[PDB]
């Protein structure tokens, strides 16, 4: 003899019933966010240029000490120092420097001393920075940022290998020498270090009696020391880079091995430039504030700068909550409150004088035909 | 394939029992049984999906910088592993693309796991006077269990009620004499009648299970030739009493196709004939195609357009270097400019980043996923939610514009029933329409009040029936009469002559029927009842209901119970309904006097041209004409009763030249055609009856809210013009003021235009285009008619037929024409067209015309146009398992495509149209700050972020919102959305998305990148030195943070900005983005593998420099693109502000989101 459940979910995320709000662009409710947002900024952007106004500085521009200098005090061309003092806008004050020559070097480019002697109407509040600004100088090419091994900053002793046919970020150009000395500092970063030497110390020219002194140490974060231990190469495979001979004639001995750990200022130098404009920490003060009056500096110049029509200076600033001084900010933030209101005005005037009904049911498209 | 070499199977001639080959021919080629609907072949599928996959520009070009990044010889660092995202893109694809084939797959092995049978037990020649009565049959005989995976040519299958049909068929042997059948073609066309099949007429005579096995043949037949109604066979078979072959041709009308069905027979055996490709149903159907969605190819374009970007930018960046790498300065230490642009190329590599596809996929798959669970969408009659089955499609249904139906299961069920007659001119029975809309807002009070008088007359009439007496078969599943005046006018209340018209009226009611009466297999008490035609079984219903109840079919007349007592009659002929006469006769004697009587239901044409027009009364027939004609104008579908009384001599003399004309030999078709004209000639009419169709629920409120949305609709039907026509009236479609601009071929008009059916309607086009509007002309019409994207004017409607459409697609002038006269009209009806004609059709008016169409319908014959409409719906369930089998989309009934396409479709239409501008402005952004940078160090190639920001950003930072924008976006309410769906205007006219809103947001990009580039630029520029403490920065990585935590935060608020609805978790999502960005960069930095920064945390948040950058350049950000929109809304007001104002002013506040359309009593005032 022949003889010939799926229901879906019902939830509230699954229905897409979740608590929504709708965004409503009428004016009389947006209106007020406009103001508000533009009264608010406009005078936060009042408060920073207050607090930006609040700090003076003093630029000195000196990569042609010797070809312009004497051996006495002679005025600086205006074009190499800027002053801003909010004591006095007209202080121009023009300062005198000097150059005096060195017969001991023979680094006939770049040898000798330039002595700025300088006024100040004011006092700095128990911070003083002290920097060298550059330009001209570009600090970052492709190849340029990743001339360096991160490996030699362990101190493990690396070898050829593990700094030339390393990753993309090793030390390619400058990994061995001629003669087969592994480089403890390899690269271009490196290479190009600076060779400014810069005092200790200020030499007053009113008060010689107790002039006072600087401190380059502890110029970098505390915790980044834990990252930068002391070399643990074997003192005959390590050469010092070819730029750096004339600080070693012979090399690195048993007791010369540069200590990364309290070397702040190479360590600030591994942080390369990104602008044009480049500038880094070398002299800090925050034990006592910096009194008035005249002040002389002594630099030391053996880096060259002009053979690539490069410029360098001496910038000096008290510091301020908003970093350096610059009025950017605030000229963007008022420009902003400006425009914000100017907006808000003029669209109320075109919805006002020239505006039509605020809604209506029988203007939409079908409407017309 | 195979046309000639008719394959000859033997049968009853059994082969030597020593070696046997398991057939009677040698081998050859043989299609597989199995029904491949998938995409892609499970071993062929790989190379397939990446082909379809490299089409694109974007995934190659990622493929040639992961090759060629390493072709270059110690230019860049070799990858090694920066190349695994597009292997994970690409296998995930696979993965979901394998993930639906397998869908489909099961799916298909689901319905092939099917039951059938075939018997065994005895010694077969395969597998394992005339008729004599001296063998016993074997009690061996049992049906074995067979699959649809193992049958093929040269098998015999038994089928039983209730069942389909494996493949194309023969039919062999019935449970009847004659060996007749009887099939419905559902899933080929949407008839209703049954369909008749007479088997073999040599095996006509043998009648049991074992006769078919007793007689010895064989069977010459011929492959599937290409071909819908042709087929030649030849049966030959040797004669025992004398040494000869005789051989008997066989026609198209003995053979049974694939798709269709076997109804009122309790047992056939057949024979397998074709199998596999075959079908007609395999022929019609296509090849499945990739299915792939429109904005892709723009969205292709737009990504040349950013590589041509890209292009220009390194043409020119590139170049500097010469002017200063040759030049002074210099204390560091062509082919040198090729490889200079090679490095700002790799440089400048996410432009277009990779998550593009991915994103996409992933959109996709959620809105598919949420499209399934919708559980409005879920019909619990049958167990079935709305299942999209292809992913790939779920953003084209925003620019649906063209709707393409069918009448098999799409518009209406397959049921009819009876509500209303006219007897004398007197109306009996009422339903409820929407005829009164417009013969002079309120009409939902009426219509609800109609609906309840209805309802009480039913119940009323139903009690009145169980009360006067006890009806032996007397159930309310069949009752559909509402008119209770027929009680008092058979009590004798309403006169004589009435009175005996209407008790002859309710007897012709069940007397004229192809009925035949069976016992319920279930319980003999109440016997069902089984009709040669849908009509006629409900006619026999209302019969039964209304005490005139028809039971069994005597010798010489047929049992009639009214009200209780039973009586046989005495009928004497019957001359059964044909396709060509419109009518169905019955001839009856009854004894008084015995007086012979004819009753003839047909049209109302052919009723009203057999009468006596030469004498009568000038009233009677005059009112039953008017009803008939008011009836015709409201949109009813009726027929027509005649009725006439003869003598003994008439009767006599009508028989004898029956019996001498119609009952010959040799094409009797003409002479019993004479017969019933010169015997009908004159007749006495009686009434008319009228049978009424059901359609789906809900289908006239969904007609009209497409239609005022701008979505024109077509239908397209098959069986008949007159089923069609008067469906379209039943419906909101069609109005009795519009006029109907019929098509015809070969229709009466011929003898007028006469020549072929070219000139035919090339002459009736032209005399609609000349007479009527003035159009006339081609080029520079379909010009003007490419620039109007939808618009309802005209108010005329066009009726076709097969051949006439078929005649005016073969040409292209006449296509074009065609497409000219059905852009003018409204109502566009196909008829009488072939799956073939309606593909063609259908690829024309997509192709011409560019407009994204839909193909909704149902059955094995829609498959046609719906793998053309590049979007796949279809009606499933219990009615319909075949066209699914290919559509994208399977609905529960059709009541859910009018929200779905109408809600949905638009939602995605705009979410990817707001996610394609975001996705190409959070990379613009991020891109064109590393462009400006390299200004500085003067475009030497020089990474300004971190290494891992370029892998990390686009697949963490700015992703999340994006892609929760694109997906849970609710533009507006579903139910504020279905009551003005004039919203879907913006995808008809497809203003939201396209070149110039690309434009204006590259544009906004770039502005973007340029501020966000230099306001940290020109907050340094002054002093390197702002950051509070000195102590040491200016370090590219700084800058290149700051800037990107500027960009992504920029990106953020400009996409919660953007979106439409801001709830608990788009925003949640965006504050936890934004969260994991400082978290990620903190825990990054503050660990050994930090080798650069080690400090970002602390040189980055511990700065109020920074906030304030940051809080400035989100000012930048966000002021320039909120004024600008703030602007155009009182420019130019796009209608979803003001649409969305009104909603929350409070208009829309009583409605309740679940919206239904049975409820149209709001209180609205
Ligand atoms: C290698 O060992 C060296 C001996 O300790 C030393 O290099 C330099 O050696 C000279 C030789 O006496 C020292 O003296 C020089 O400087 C003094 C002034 O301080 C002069 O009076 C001497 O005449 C002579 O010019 C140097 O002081 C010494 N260099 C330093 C930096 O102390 C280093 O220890 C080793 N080399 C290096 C490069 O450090
Ligand atoms: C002496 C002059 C001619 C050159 C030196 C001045 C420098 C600082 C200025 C002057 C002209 C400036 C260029 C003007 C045009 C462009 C093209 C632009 O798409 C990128 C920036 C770039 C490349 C500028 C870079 C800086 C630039 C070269
Ligand atoms: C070199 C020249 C010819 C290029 C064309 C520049 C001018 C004509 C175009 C470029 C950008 C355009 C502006 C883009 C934005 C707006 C803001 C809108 O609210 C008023 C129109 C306005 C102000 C447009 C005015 C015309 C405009 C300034
Ligand atoms: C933090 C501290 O105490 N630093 C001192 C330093 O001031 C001193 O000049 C030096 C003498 O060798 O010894 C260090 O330990
Ligand atoms: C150096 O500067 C001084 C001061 O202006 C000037 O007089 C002198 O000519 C300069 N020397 C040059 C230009 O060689
Ligand atoms: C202060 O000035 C005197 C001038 O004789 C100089 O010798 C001394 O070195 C100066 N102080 C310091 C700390 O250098
Ligand atoms: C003064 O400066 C020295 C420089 O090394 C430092 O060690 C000391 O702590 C400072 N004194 C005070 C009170 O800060
Ligand atoms: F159902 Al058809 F043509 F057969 F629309
Ligand atoms: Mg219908």
């Amino acid at each position: 003899d022949e003889v010939k459940n799926r229901r879906p979910k019902e939830d509230a995320f699954t229905q897409q019933r979740l608590a929504a709000i709708n965004p409503v662009l009428t004016p009389r409710t947006v209106l007020p966010l406009y103001l508000l947002i533009a009264v608010v900024f406009v005078i936060v952007g009042g408060c920073i240029l207050a607090q930006n106004s609040k700090v003076d500085e003093v630029t000195i521009y000196y990569q042609d000490c010797m070809t312009n200098a004497t051996s006495s005090w002679s005025d600086i061309p205006s074009e190499h120092w800027q002053f801003v003092f909010h004591k006095y806008k007209t202080y121009n004050t023009a300062p005198q420097w000097r150059f005096v020559d060195d017969e001991s070097d023979d680094f006939t480019k770049q040898r000798g001393t330039c002595q700025i002697r300088f006024t100040t109407p004011s006092d700095m509040k128990n911070n003083v920075y002290l920097n060298y600004v550059l330009e001209k100088f570009a600090a970052n090419h492709r190849r340029y940022v990743l001339s360096f091994s991160e490996d030699q900053i362990r101190g493990e002793d690396a070898s050829y290998e593990t700094v030339h046919d390393a990753t993309g970020i090793n030390c390619k150009p400058l990994s061995k020498n001629a003669d087969g000395k592994i480089y403890y500092p390899c690269g271009l970063i490196a290479n190009s270090m600076f060779n400014d030497t810069f005092p200790l110390q200020l030499t007053n020219v009113g008060d010689t009696s107790n002039n006072y002194s600087l401190t380059n140490k502890g110029i970098n974060w505390e915790s980044d020391k834990k990252r930068y231990k002391k070399t643990k190469y074997n003192y005959t495979q390590i050469a010092p880079p070819p730029y750096w001979e004339k600080m070693y004639p012979d090399g690195y001995n048993e007791t010369n091995i540069p200590d990364i750990q309290d070397w702040e200022e190479f360590q600030n130098w591994m942080r390369p430039g990104a602008f044009d404009k480049i500038t880094k920490l070398i002299r800090i003060n925050k034990n006592d504030t910096l009194p008035a009056g005249e002040y002389q500096l002594d630099i030391g110049l053996h880096w060259p700068v002009l053979e690539f029509n490069g410029k360098k200076g001496i910038y000096l600033t008290h510091g301020s909550h908003l970093g350096g001084r610059n009025p950017f900010l605030g000229i963007v933030y008022l420009i902003g409150g400006c425009i914000c209101a100017a907006m808000a005005l003029i669209l109320l005037t075109f919805w006002l004088f020239g505006g039509r009904k605020i809604a209506d049911a029988s203007s939409l498209s079908w409407n017309m035909k | 394939n195979r046309s000639d070499e008719l394959r000859t199977v033997y049968y009853n001639l059994p082969l030597p029992e020593d070696m046997l080959d398991e057939d009677g021919l040698p081998l050859a080629v043989y299609p597989r049984n199995k029904i491949r609907t998938t995409k892609y072949t499970p071993l062929t599928f790989f190379p397939k999906n990446i082909l379809f996959q490299f089409h694109n520009f974007a995934n190659i070009y990622f493929l040639i910088l992961l090759i060629l990044g390493a072709f270059q010889i110690f230019g860049v660092t070799n990858p090694g592993f920066a190349s695994v995202p597009l292997i994970v893109i690409v296998i995930i694809t696979a993965i979901k693309d394998g993930i639906e084939d397998s869908r489909r797959t099961v799916l298909d092995l689901e319905v092939n796991n099917t039951r059938t049978h075939i018997l065994s037990g005895v010694k077969n020649e395969n597998v394992a006077n005339l008729v004599d009565r001296t063998l016993q049959p074997n009690p061996e005989c049992r049906f074995a269990k067979d699959y649809w995976k193992n049958v093929k040519v040269g098998d015999i299958v038994r089928v039983h009620n209730n069942d389909e049909i494996p493949a194309d068929m023969i039919l062999l042997s019935t449970s009847d004499v004659d060996g007749a059948c009887y099939v419905e073609t559902k899933n080929l066309d949407g008839e209703t009648n049954l369909k008749v099949r007479q088997s073999l007429k040599c095996s006509k005579i043998i009648k049991s299970s074992r006769d078919i096995t007793r007689t010895k043949f064989w069977v010459e037949s011929e492959g599937p030739h290409a071909n819908l109604y042709s087929y030649q066979g030849n049966f030959k078979w040797q004669d025992t009493q004398n040494g000869n072959i005789r051989n008997e041709p066989v026609n198209i009308n003995n053979l049974l196709l694939r798709g269709c069905t076997l109804r009122n027979t309790k047992w056939a055996m057949g024979m397998v004939i074709f199998t596999g490709d075959d079908t007609k149903i395999m022929i019609n159907a296509g090849v499945t195609p990739t299915k792939k969605s429109r904005i892709s190819r723009e969205l292709n374009f737009s990504v040349i357009l950013n590589f041509v970007l890209l292009f220009i930018l390194c043409f020119t960046a590139g170049i500097v270097n010469g002017v200063y790498y040759k030049q002074k300065p210099r204390s560091r230490d062509s082919t040198n400019g090729f490889v200079s642009f090679w490095v700002a190329v790799i440089l400048y590599q996410s432009l277009v980043p990779i998550s593009l596809y991915i994103s996409v996929e992933i959109i996709k798959t959620a809105q598919a996923i949420f499209i399934y669970t919708d559980v409005l969408l879920y019909n619990a009659k049958l167990d079935y939610p709305c299942t999209p089955k292809s992913w790939n499609i779920s953003d084209d249904l925003g620019q649906i514009e063209y709707i393409f139906s069918d009448k098999t299961g799409t518009l209406t069920q397959n049921v009819m029933e009876f509500k209303k007659c006219t007897i004398n001119g007197v109306s009996y029975g009422r339903a409820y329409t929407e005829a009164l809309a417009g013969l002079r807002v309120d009409v939902e009070s009426e219509g609800r009040r109609e609906k309840e008088e209805i309802a009480k007359d039913r119940e009323t009439m139903i009690d009145e029936l169980r009360s006067m007496s006890d009806n032996t078969q007397f159930c309310p599943e069949d009752l559909t009469f509402v008119s209770k005046e027929i009680v008092e006018d058979l009590k004798g209340s309403s006169g004589d002559h009435q009175q005996k018209c209407c008790e002859h009226f309710l007897l012709a009611l069940a007397l004229c029927h192809s009925v035949l009466v069976e016992p319920n297999k279930d319980d003999p008490k109440k016997l069902d009842i089984k009709a040669q035609s849908p009509d006629e079984s409900a006619l026999v219903s209302t019969a039964r209901q209304l005490g005139y109840s028809f039971v069994g079919s005597s010798k010489s007349g047929l049992i009639v119970e009214i009200q209780g007592v039973q009586k046989e009659f005495q009928v004497l002929n019957v001359l059964e309904f044909n396709s060509s006469r419109k009518r169905m006769s019955c001839i009856i004697k009854i004894p008084g006097e015995p007086k012979a009587l004819l009753i003839c239901k047909g049209a109302d044409s052919v009723i009203y041209s057999r009468l006596d027009r030469t004498q009568n009364d000038a009233t009677l027939l005059e009112k039953t004409a008017l009803h008939l004609e008011e009836y015709a104008t409201e949109g009813l579908r009726t027929l027509c009763l005649a009725q006439r009384e003869l003598t003994w001599s008439e009767y006599e003399r009508w028989v004898k030249t029956y019996d001498v004309a119609a009952a010959s030999v040799t094409n009797r078709e003409e002479e019993l055609d004479k017969v019933t004209d010169v015997i009908e000639r004159e007749l006495i009419l009686l009434g008319g009856t009228a049978i009424e169709d059901r359609l789906q629920d809900g289908v006239p409120d969904s007609i009209a809210l497409l239609a005022e949305a701008g979505i024109k609709l077509w239908v397209l039907t098959g069986d008949k013009v007159e089923t069609a026509i008067n469906i379209g009236f039943s419906c909101n479609v069609l109005n009795n003021d519009m006029e109907l601009l019929v098509v015809k071929a070969s229709g009466e008009d011929v003898e007028e235009f006469g020549s072929d059916p070219i000139q035919v309607v090339n002459n009736l086009v032209t005399k609609y285009l000349r007479e009527k509007f003035g159009m006339s002309g081609s080029e520079e019409e379909l010009k003007e008619a490419k620039r109007e994207h939808g618009l309802p004017q005209g108010n005329f409607a066009v009726i076709i037929d097969g051949d006439a459409l078929k005649v005016a697609l073969n040409g292209e002038e006449m296509r074009r024409k065609f497409l000219l006269l059905c852009k003018n009209c409204k109502a566009v009806l196909c008829c009488r067209v072939s799956p073939a004609q309606k593909a063609a059709v259908v690829k024309l008016v997509k192709k011409t015309l560019d407009v994204m169409t839909l193909a909704i319908g149902d059955g094995s014959n829609d498959v046609a146009m719906i793998q053309s409409a590049d979007v796949g719906v279809g009606i499933a369930g219990e009615e319909g398992r075949q066209a699914v089998m290919c559509s994208d989309y399977a609905i529960g009934q059709f009541r859910y495509v009018t929200r779905l396409v109408l809600v949905h479709g638009k939602w995605c239409y705009k979410r990817l149209a707001e996610m394609i501008p975001q996705f190409f402005y959070k990379n613009v952004i991020f891109t064109l700050s590393l462009f400006w940078y390299g200004i500085y160090n003067n475009f030497d190639g020089s990474y300004l972020f971190e290494y891992t920001y370029l892998t990390f950003y686009n697949l963490a930072f700015t992703s999340v919102p994006v892609i929760l924008l694109a997906v849970l976006d609710q533009d507006v309410s579903d139910t504020v959305s279905m009551l003005v769906p004039q919203l879907y205007r913006v995808g008809i006219l497809r203003k939201e998305w396209n070149q110039t809103k690309f434009l204006w947001y590259m544009l906004d990009g770039v502005y973007q990148s340029v501020i966000c580039f230099f306001f940290p630029y020109l907050a340094y520029h002054k002093n390197m030195v702002v950051t509070e403490n000195g102590l040491g920065l200016d370090h590219r990585y700084f800058v290149g943070v700051f800037v990107t935590a500027i960009a992504v935060t920029s990106c953020n608020f400009y996409v919660f900005m953007e979106q439409y609805r801001w709830d608990w978790f788009c925003g949640l999502f965006i504050c936890l983005s934004l969260a994991v960005f400082y978290g990620w960069t903190g825990i990054w930095t503050s660990s050994s593998s930090s080798n650069e920064f080690y400090k970002g945390a602390a040189r980055v948040f511990a700065q109020p420099a920074y906030w304030a950058v940051l809080f400035v350049g989100v000012l930048f950000c966000l002021l320039p693109r909120f004024t600008i929109d703030c602007i155009r809304k009182i420019f130019y007001p796009k209608d979803i502000e003001i649409v969305r104002e009104m909603w929350l002013r409070g208009d829309f506040d009583l409605y309740p989101q679940g919206y239904d359309p049975t409820d149209p009593s709001r209180p609205r005032i």
